[PDB]
Parts: structure tokens; C-alpha cells; sequence
């Protein structure tokens, strides 16, 4: 399980 | 008549080349070749007028060399002071065109002109504190290429109509006209005596006039080019020249020929200014290419360059005291050398 | 850590492409005056904008690839990274538009826009760009923070994460997305295609003799650039503001769909870092006058 | 800084505040420079565009455009000088006489200095054949024959791609699309697309002159743009 | 080339009074102008200042708040609201112009001048308040300064006026050294960066009239107490 | 007559400068060095002033 971030 | 003209003509010119040859001891180039190189001249842009709108045409320093005047074809004249880069006078022009402008050697006024083929003298110490035209100097048939102050009351005009003319100021009338070159006359240099000035054409000629009657004493002829640009050696006895063939060459008037021609093979631009240090040891030359060049004017070599330049160098002189070498552009700047 | 070796291998070609383009469009840009004309401008301050995205993203990507929980900075650094690439996001996106409306001025409008342009308009439309951009950076900057999986139970991991509540987010990010990216490629395509009709066109179309001997050499190249532009910036945007929505809009992640969020955002950050990396190239090089300047430029260096 | 220096550079930064003034006006405004023969009716031109002196400074407007168009009225044959001063002009007016087939040979010469000029290289002509109503009269009369002049108007016939306006004899719309060819033929070569020719054919009684200049002033200033922007 | 003043008269005391200057024959707009005072019977006073387009305004100490000084550059006039007049406000006022760029003469014209009757700064010491001489002789007026009037670029900001009985003051020499226009050779400037003297190498029956020292190089611009010169 | 008129004018000008008196180019070039080597010191381009004395 992993989970990138939504570039902000 | 004229076939006999004409060979009498051709032989007369047959003598004076004899003469001039004869007169060939030995070259500049043999007699500096054992004097020491200048070295390399790095002068360094110290100030930049930033005032003109478009092309700067020409400029010329002030006698006491601080002020300095500049044209540029937007109709505008700045006078400026060169320490403080402050504007001392911005001169509205009746004619977008102006070719040519000059300092009165006491200050007091400055000339310009151009297609408009009219010499404004303009009074820069009126009692109401503006700058106004004193005279409107109209003769020539032909757009004004250079002026030049020989006093407050004398200037002399060299113009496209192959004619130079000494002006009486106060008359406003041609105090004597120099019989015309073959092409238009493109520059002017006051000997320092004021008693002689030379005048460059586009006919690959300068011509040597005295200014008391207009005869012209001697005509130096070796260019294969329109001559740009004319400069007196501080003595008065030499004279450099500029041209489109990117060769500036060395006359003295008193051996009637070329002495040193400055040359070389990367420069295939035109000369558009020429100028030299109060010693005489530089002879300064624009060009086309947006450079302007120090040459050695003994030996002949370069000596440095001046680069800061975006475009073609149109004007450039060496203040009265050798401190500053002063160099207009057609990208509106003025960038001061030291 | 899946994606680190392959997204790095893509993504370091895409960094040294936009880097060098756009140090050369700030360098030839400055060289000589010459180039430093108004609609100069509005192009250094895109290669600016596209620099800082390259080296403030794609670092931190790449290093967040390699681990993600350790984030770095603490508190002030979240702040100072999201608002400076939310800024540097909106001024590239504004100085694309601006380009636009200036280009379209100048082709529909010659005389007012060479009337109009000055350095200082040029200078006065950069500083409303910048100031919109670090304006509208500040609602997403204040809603991010940093998370913890840190207890006091006794038995670090300090991501950079949207802290308050995601709906302001999903609501910030739509907002966002409409305003920089439906608004600004309506307005590009629009102007474009505009320019594209006159273009074609000439002497009001009253050019009964024809045109082809001065409209159709330039009209050759300049339709073909004119919709590339406009696809770039739509293909190499949309799939940022995708993967914005994509995060603010699920509640809670599934491992499928955290497996999908993630190829997107990988897919996603390609195409948005090709955008960083072909603009220099298409606003700037494959241009006459950047062409010149170039050679005139290193022609100076060979001195 | 004294108090004398100070009030100095309030004097200068004054003179700046003017010469930003009177740069809005330098740019705002576009030269012109008209150039052609005694028998060209320039002058005929420059009276009708009624909106020793070596420059002759006309300005005119059209749709809130200011020209300014200079004539060099008085000044020597030779220009190789003087149009120095003339790059970074908008356009060339070019006037010939289309009739007078003595001199179109000098005409055509002469097109060609100002085309392929060192300086004017970048420079846009704009080509107004006048006196269009002589040379339909002429060719028209028949007592003078471009052949005798041209031996290639015996071989030339008329574009087929030429919009004639109505009541145009052939041989006018011929011979005056062989001359405007002839001009076109020095144009395009050695053009390398910096700079075009814009041929009309005008009567100096025509009022659309002003116009013309308009539209033509409008697709350079449109090529201008294209480079500059970076669009090609 | 002239400056008529006008506003004056009688003005009870803390009551407010505009003077103005019609100001013809020059470009005015070019042309800072100045204010300054002579109580009656006394030296000269510096009042105001308004650069060329209005950039810059300077008061006397005595003045600030009291006094404002405007131009009206269309119509060729300068004016000084005058409020809340002191007694010590009566004399007579000179509107002065002035023009500033190198080589210039700042304060070549005076105005005749108008009556107005109510009811740290450098200091110039002039040695003599009289000097009894005739026609012929050479006389060297001397003054000094509290603070060296040579500037670091080279100029020593003194310059010398002289005012003839019922006349407005004529400007002799603007630096110490240079000698205004209309002025006759006779007069002759010198000075050291500290104590300066104006030598009248020829003297006439026009050169009768009181000497005024003034310094331009900080702005409160301080005249000396003015040497009268006697038949 | 203006044509020959202009020849005799020019006959006549190259008359007067055939005349002139000239030196050997070795002296000219003897004088302008001399020149150059006399006034040396008083060149600020050829010789960089200190600071001070721009």
C-alpha cells in the first residue's frame, strides 16, 4: 500500500 | 582644346607622382619599427548616456571638456556633462534628419544639420534661458555632412553637393565656397591653427583647403572607398582618414602622401569616425562591425578595442585634454572610454 | 518505493532538456539588447516559470520516490514549497495566456500592438501575473500541514499532507483547475484559431488575385506551431489538474485505487514536466529571431 | 551632492520626462520615405494626400495612424549616402511613371539600388506605377509600343490568374502587367523574404492612395510582428 | 526680460497676504524661482524656493508653515501665500529666478520688488559695514564663511550681489571666481575655501551701493550683512 | 565653353599642387614621432591615470 501525494 | 586639357591634366598628374615618389625616403613602418609597442589599451565604458530616442549621428565635445553635444535623427540635440551624465540642454530640431553637430569652441553655441541642407546655429546662453536658433545658414544644394566651428562667427559646412562653405554667422551669407570635390564631401577637421582644414568625399579623395580663400593646396589620393571620416594629428601636419574599404590611412600634408595605412584582414567593415589621443600615438576608429579600434598610429598595430557597442559606431572624439574618448551609436547610446 | 528507478530514468532526460532550453532563453534573452524587447518579457519570464517548476519538483519528486515518509523541512519549508510551486504553476500558465493575447493583438491588431507595446506594460502584465499567482497559491498553501503517525502511546513520519478538511481541498483544487486550466485553454485555443482565420485571410479576403505569394510561407509554419501550442499546454496540463482532482475527490483510498491514483500520478507528472521541458522549445527556439540572437549570441562567446 | 548639483539632475530628470513624451510620439508615428524620378508624380501624390530645402516632411493620417512620409527633394543624383539614413523606416514609396517607356529602363535601375541597398535590405517597398490613365491612353493610341523598348512583351501574355476591373482593353491590363511584372522580377530575387514588394497601380487624382499605404503598412508592420512574437 | 512683483500693502498683524510675480520675457518654467526679503533698512533674507515643474520647495526656518510658495507656469506668474504675518514678516520682497545646470548663473534677475508692511545654518561674516572710497580707486570687499563653501566637486558656492540705492540687487559673480553678464570686467571675484573677497579694481560712480555675500551651497541660503560702499 | 572651362580649371589646380615644396617621407615620420614621444606623458588614454585624477 502506497500513496503519492496530488503535487500541490 | 580639351584633348590637349587633358594630357597636360594627365601629365601634371604624372609629376606629382613623381614628386611624391621621389620623396619615398623610407616608410613610417621602417622608421617605428625600433620605438616601443604601446601594448594592449584596455579603456573600460565609465559612463553611458541613455537619453536619445533613435540613431545617434554625431557628437562633439566641448573645448573645455566636460560638455558634450550628441545628435540623433528623432530631432532631438542633448547637451551633456559628461562627469555627472546629467542633461544640460535637450535641443528640439525643426528637421527629424540631423547629420552633423558641433560645439563652439567658447560654449557658447552649437550647430547641426542634415538632409534638411540648413546649418542652425543654436545659442545656448540666452538672456531667456532657452535654447533658440540664431541662424538658419541656408545655401547648399545638398544635405550638410559635417560642421565646425572656427570661431563664434565663422563656420565652415562641408555638404552633399561636393561643396564646402565658410559661413560668416552674423551675415548669414558664404564668406568663401571651396571649389567642389568630385562627390559629396563627408567630413571636416579644423587644422588646430584654424587656418587650414581638410575634407573628405566620396571620391576616394581628401582635399586640403585654406580657409583665408578657398584654394585647395593639396589633394591626397589614395582610397579605393568613399572617405567617411577625416581627423587632423594634433600638430597639424598629418591628417587621418576613414573610409568604407576598412582602411584608415595617414597623410602628412607636407610630404604630400600616404604614410601608414591601418589594415586588417578580419576587418572587411567601413570606418564611420576616426579620431586620435592628444599624444597621436592612437588613432581611433569606428566601424560598422559595432566595434571601435585603437591603433598604434606609429607602428601601425592595434592596440585594443572598444566592444560595448550594439550597433554600427556613428560617431566617436577624444576630449581637448586626452581624459575621455567619447563614442555615439546607431543603438541611441553615447558609452564614455577612460 | 515501486516507481523510483523507472519514473527517474523518464524523468531525468525531461529535467536536462528543460533545463538547458531555458537557461539559454535567459541567457540569449539578456546577451544583447537587441532581444530584450517587451514580448522578450513575457517569454523569460516563462522560461523563469518553467525552470522553477523543474528544479523545485522534480527533485523532491524523485527523492520522494526514494522515501516517502521521512519528509524533510518542517512546517515553514511545507508552507514555502506549496506556495512556491503553486506560484510558479500559475505564472507559467499566465504567461502562456499573456503570450497568447499579446500574439493575438499583434496579428489582429498590428498598429495597436506596436502603439501599445512598451517595456513597461511589458513590466506592469508581469507583476499582475505574479501577483494573481502567489495570490491564488495562498488558499491551497493554507490548507496543507504536516501529518503524523506519531502516538503518545510509546509503541519519524512527517509527511507533507493536506492537514484540514478535504472537502475545502476538493473544493480549492475544482476552483483551481477551472480558473487555470478550462478558462486559460479556452482562451488560448480561441485566440489561436482567430490568429489561424486572419492569417488566412488577406486584404479583409477582398484579395481577389490571391495571397499565396506572402500569406501561405508563413502560414505553412505558424497554423502548425499555433496548434501545438495549444495542445501542448492542454495534453501536458490536464493530466496535473487530474491527478489534483483524482486525490481530492475519493474519500477513502482502496489499495486498487491507491494502485491507479499512483500510475496516474506517475503518467501525470511526466506530461507535466514535458510541458516545463518542450516550452523553451516551442515559444523560443524554432523561432527566426531566437535563432539569430543565438548565433549572434555565441558568436560573442567565440570572440 | 550640492544644492547646485542637485537642482541639476532636477533639470535633467525633467529633460527626461520630455523626451518620454516625445518618445510616444517617435513611436507611435510611421516613416516613409517616397522616392522617384522628376516625371513620377510623386509630388502629385504628396499635394493630392491632403488630410534648396533637401527634406520635405508630409504627415498624414489614416484610421488614427499617423504618417509621416519624407521626400528628399533637393538633394544630388547620388543617395548611396544619404539613405543611410533611412533604414528603420516602415516603407519605400516607390513612384514610377508607367508611361514614359524611355525611362523604365532607368526606373527599373533604379528600383533595383534601393531593393538590393546594404542598408534597405530589410526594407519594404511599396511600388505605385502612376499615371495608369496616360499609359491606357498611350498603349490605347498605339503611336508608342513597348515592344521597341522591351523585346519580351512580344512573348508575354496576361497572368491568367489577373482580376482586370471592368472596361479594361487587353492590352492596357498587358502592358501594365508586363511593367509590374518587370518590377516584381527585380523584387523577388535576392528578396530572401526579409523584406517584399507591394506593386499598385495608381493615378495621382486617385483619393484611395492613403489607403493603399494603409493596407500595406498594416501587412508589414503584420511580418514585423510574425518575427518579432516568435511566431515563425 | 522682467519680474514685476505685486500684493503688497499694509496687513494687520497675524493676517494672511498672497504676493505674486508676472513673470515676462524669459521661460519661466525653465527657471527655479526665489523669494527674498530686506527688512527695512536691513541686509537681505532668504525666504522660498520652487525648482523648475514644482519637484522641489524649500523655506527659511523664519517661514516654514507660515508662508507657501506656488507657480502658475501657464500664466507666467509665482506666488507666496503669506498667513499668520508676523511684524517681523515687514520688508520688501525680490522674486529672484534662478536656472541651474553647469555653467549656469543662478540668481542673474532680481524683481523690482513689492512692499509688504505689517501693523546650524551657515553664517557669513563681512568684515566692514561701510567703506568710504571715490572714483578710481581699487576697493577689495572681504567676507567668510562659518563653513567652507568649497565643495568636494570643485566649486566654491559664493556668490556677490550688489544693490544700488532704490534698485533691486544685480548679481557681480555667481562663484567666486566668474563674472556674470552686463558686468564689467572692473569686478573681480577670489576667495579660499574659507574667506572670500570681491575686488572693485576700478571704481565708479555705478558701483556705489551695498555689497551682499551669499552662500548656495546648503540650503538655508544666508546672506552677509552687506558692506556699503560711500562716495 | 563650360566644358573646357572645367579643364582649364582643373589644368590650373594640378599646376598649383605640382609646385608645393615637400619633404622626404623620412623626416615627416621623423617629426611625427617626435611628436608622439614629446607629448607621451601628457596622454591620459595612452598612459591609465590614477583614479584619483579622472
Amino acid at each position: 500500500y502506497f500513496l503519492f501525494r496530488p503535487r500541490n | 582644346e580639351l584633348d590637349q586639357l587633358r594630357q597636360e591634366a594627365e601629365q601634371l598628374k604624372n609629376q606629382i607622382r613623381d614628386a611624391r615618389k621621389a620623396c619615398a625616403d623610407a616608410t613610417l613602418s621602417q622608421i617605428t619599427n625600433n620605438i616601443d609597442p604601446v601594448g594592449r589599451i584596455q579603456m573600460r565604458t565609465r559612463r553611458t548616456l541613455r537619453g536619445h530616442l533613435a540613431k545617434i549621428y554625431a557628437m562633439h565635445w566641448g573645448t573645455d571638456s566636460r560638455l558634450l553635444v550628441s545628435a540623433s535623427q528623432d530631432g532631438k540635440l542633448i547637451i551633456w556633462d559628461s562627469y555627472t551624465t546629467n542633461k544640460v540642454h535637450a535641443i528640439p530640431l525643426r528637421s527629424s534628419w540631423v547629420m552633423t553637430c558641433a560645439y563652439a569652441p567658447s560654449g557658447n553655441y552649437v550647430a547641426c544639420g542634415g538632409l534638411d541642407n540648413i546649418c542652425s546655429i543654436y545659442n545656448l546662453k540666452t538672456r531667456e534661458g532657452n535654447v533658440r536658433v540664431s541662424r538658419e545658414l541656408a545655401g547648399h544644394t545638398g544635405y550638410l555632412s559635417c560642421c565646425r566651428f572656427l570661431d563664434d562667427n565663422q563656420i565652415v559646412t562641408s555638404s552633399g553637393d561636393t561643396t564646402c562653405a565658410l559661413w560668416d554667422i552674423e551675415t548669414g551669407q558664404q564668406t568663401t565656397t571651396f571649389t567642389g570635390h568630385t562627390g559629396d564631401v563627408m567630413s571636416l577637421s579644423l587644422a588646430p591653427d584654424t587656418r587650414l582644414f581638410v575634407s573628405g568625399a566620396c571620391d576616394a579623395s581628401a582635399k586640403l583647403w585654406d580657409v583665408r580663400e578657398g584654394m585647395c593646396r593639396q589633394t591626397f589620393t589614395g582610397h579605393e572607398s568613399d572617405i567617411n571620416a577625416i581627423c587632423f594629428f594634433p600638430n597639424g601636419n598629418a591628417f587621418a582618414t576613414g573610409s568604407d574599404d576598412a582602411t584608415c590611412r595617414l597623410f602628412d600634408l607636407r610630404a604630400d602622401q600616404e604614410l601608414m595605412t591601418y589594415s586588417h584582414d578580419n576587418i572587411i567593415c567601413g570606418i564611420t569616425s576616426v579620431s586620435f589621443s592628444k599624444s597621436g600615438r592612437l588613432l581611433l576608429a569606428g566601424y560598422d562591425d559595432f566595434n571601435c579600434n585603437v591603433w598604434d598610429a606609429l607602428k601601425a598595430d592595434r592596440a585594443g578595442v572598444l566592444a560595448g557597442h550594439d550597433n554600427r559606431v556613428s560617431c566617436l572624439g577624444v576630449t581637448d585634454d586626452g581624459m575621455a574618448v567619447a563614442t555615439g551609436s546607431w543603438d541611441s547610446f553615447l558609452k564614455i572610454w577612460n | 518505493s515501486h516507481f523510483f528507478l523507472p519514473v527517474s530514468v523518464v524523468y531525468v532526460p525531461i529535467f536536462v532538456v528543460g533545463v538547458i532550453g531555458n537557461v539559454l532563453v535567459c541567457l540569449v534573452i539578456l546577451q544583447h539588447q537587441a532581444m530584450k524587447t517587451p514580448t522578450n518579457y513575457y517569454l523569460f519570464s516563462l522560461a523563469v516559470s518553467d525552470l522553477l517548476v523543474l528544479l523545485l519538483g522534480m527533485p523532491l519528486e524523485v527523492y520522494e520516490m526514494w522515501r516517502n515518509y521521512p519528509f524533510l523541512f518542517g512546517p515553514v519549508g511545507c508552507y514555502f514549497k506549496t506556495a512556491l510551486f503553486e506560484t510558479v504553476c500559475f505564472a507559467s500558465i499566465l504567461s502562456i495566456t499573456t503570450v497568447s493575447v499579446e500574439r493575438y493583438v499583434a496579428i489582429l491588431h498590428p498598429f495597436r500592438a506596436k502603439l501599445q507595446s512598451t517595456r513597461r506594460r511589458a513590466l506592469r502584465i508581469l507583476g499582475i501575473v505574479w501577483g494573481f499567482s502567489v495570490l491564488f497559491s495562498l488558499p491551497n498553501t493554507s490548507i496543507h500541514g504536516i501529518k503524523f503517525h506519531y502516538f503518545p502511546n510509546g509503541s519519524g513520519s512527517a509527511t507533507c499532507t493536506v492537514i484540514k478538511p478535504m472537502w475545502i481541498y476538493n473544493f480549492i483544487i475544482q476552483v483551481t483547475s477551472f480558473l487555470f486550466y478550462l478558462l486559460p485553454m479556452t482562451v488560448i485555443s480561441v485566440l489561436y484559431y482567430l490568429m489561424a482565420l486572419r492569417l488566412k485571410k488577406d486584404k479583409s479576403l477582398e484579395a481577389d488575385e490571391g495571397n499565396a505569394n506572402i500569406q501561405r510561407p508563413c502560414r505553412k509554419s505558424v497554423n502548425k506551431m499555433l496548434f501545438v501550442l495549444v495542445l501542448v499546454f492542454a495534453i501536458c496540463w490536464a493530466p496535473f489538474h487530474i491527478d489534483r482532482l483524482f486525490f481530492s475527490f475519493v474519500e477513502e483510498w482502496s489499495e486498487s485505487l491507491a494502485a491507479v491514483f499512483n500510475l496516474v500520478h506517475v503518467v501525470s507528472g511526466v506530461f507535466f514536466y514535458l510541458s516545463s521541458a518542450v516550452n523553451p522549445i516551442i515559444y523560443n527556439l524554432l523561432s527566426r529571431r531566437f535563432q539569430a540572437a543565438f548565433q549572434n549570441v555565441i558568436s560573442s562567446f567565440h570572440k | 551632492l550640492s544644492a547646485e548639483d542637485k537642482a541639476a539632475v532636477e533639470r535633467s530628470k525633467m529633460i527626461e520626462k520630455q523626451l518620454q513624451k516625445d518618445k510616444q510620439v517617435y513611436r507611435r508615428t510611421l516613416r516613409l520615405l517616397l522616392l522617384g524620378a522628376d516625371n513620377s508624380g510623386k509630388s502629385t501624390i504628396v499635394k493630392q494626400m491632403r488630410i534648396t530645402s533637401g527634406i520635405f516632411e508630409t504627415k498624414f493620417q489614416v484610421d488614427k495612424v499617423n504618417f509621416h512620409m519624407f521626400d528628399v527633394g533637393a538633394q544630388r543624383d547620388e543617395r548611396r549616402k544619404w539613405i543611410q539614413c533611412f533604414n528603420d523606416v516602415t516603407a519605400i514609396i516607390f513612384v514610377v511613371d508607367s508611361s514614359d517607356y524611355n525611362r523604365l529602363q532607368e526606373a527599373l535601375n533604379d528600383f533595383k539600388s534601393i531593393w538590393n541597398n546594404r542598408w534597405l535590405r530589410t526594407i519594404s517597398v511599396i511600388l505605385f506605377l502612376n499615371k495608369q490613365d496616360l499609359l491606357a491612353e498611350k498603349v490605347l493610341a498605339g503611336k508608342s509600343k513597348i515592344e521597341d523598348y522591351f523585346p519580351e512583351f512580344a512573348r508575354y501574355t496576361t497572368p491568367e490568374d489577373a482580376t482586370p476591373e471592368p472596361g479594361e482593353d487587353p492590352r492596357v491590363t498587358r502592358a501594365k502587367y508586363f511593367i509590374r511584372k518587370e518590377f516584381v522580377d527585380i523584387s523577388t530575387a535576392s528578396g530572401d523574404g526579409r523584406h517584399i514588394c507591394y506593386p499598385h497601380f495608381t493615378c495621382s487624382v486617385d483619393t484611395e492612395n492613403a489607403r493603399r499605404i494603409f493596407n500595406d503598412c498594416k501587412d508589414i508592420i503584420l511580418q514585423m510582428n510574425l518575427r518579432e512574437y516568435n511566431l515563425v | 526680460v522682467q519680474l514685476v512683483e505685486s500684493g503688497g500693502g499694509l496687513v494687520q498683524p497675524g493676517g494672511s497676504r498672497k504676493l505674486s510675480c508676472s513673470a515676462s520675457g524669459f521661460a519661466f518654467s525653465s527657471f527655479g524661482m526665489h523669494w527674498v526679503r530686506q527688512a527695512p533698512e536691513k541686509g537681505l533674507e532668504w525666504v522660498a524656493y520652487i525648482s523648475s515643474g514644482s519637484g522641489t520647495i524649500y523655506y527659511a526656518d523664519t517661514v516654514k508653515g507660515r508662508f507657501t510658495i506656488s507657480r502658475d507656469d501657464p500664466k507666467n506668474t509665482l506666488f507666496l501665500q503669506m498667513t499668520s504675518l508676523r511684524s517681523e514678516d515687514t520688508a520688501m520682497y525680490y522674486c529672484v529666478r534662478s536656472i541651474y545646470y553647469y555653467g549656469s548663473s543662478p540668481f542673474d534677475f532680481w524683481g523690482q520688488g513689492t512692499t509688504l508692511t505689517v501693523s546650524s545654518d551657515i553664517v557669513m561674516t563681512q568684515a566692514t559695514s561701510s567703506v568710504p572710497v571715490t572714483p578710481g580707486e581699487s576697493v577689495s570687499i572681504s567676507c567668510r564663511s562659518s563653513k567652507s563653501l568649497l565643495h568636494s566637486n570643485g566649486n566654491t558656492y559664493l556668490y556677490w550681489f550688489l544693490q544700488r540705492p532704490g534698485q533691486s540687487p544685480q548679481l557681480l559673480i555667481y562663484r567666486m571666481s566668474n563674472l556674470a553678464s552686463g558686468v564689467p570686467d572692473r569686478f573681480s571675484g577670489s576667495g579660499s575655501g574659507t574667506a572670500f573677497t570681491l575686488t572693485i579694481s576700478r571704481l565708479e560712480a555705478e558701483d556705489v551701493g551695498v555689497y551682499y555675500c551669499m552662500q548656495h551651497l546648503e540650503y538655508p541660503l544666508t546672506f552677509g550683512a552687506g558692506t556699503k560702499l560711500e562716495l | 565653353t563650360a566644358s573646357i572651362a572645367q579643364a582649364r580649371k582643373l589644368v590650373e589646380q594640378l599646376k598649383m599642387e605640382a609646385n608645393i615644396d615637400r619633404i622626404k617621407v623620412s623626416k615627416a615620420a621623423a617629426d611625427l614621432m617626435a611628436y608622439c614621444e614629446a607629448h607621451a606623458k601628457e596622454d591620459p588614454l595612452l598612459t591609465p591615470v590614477p583614479a584619483s585624477e579622472n
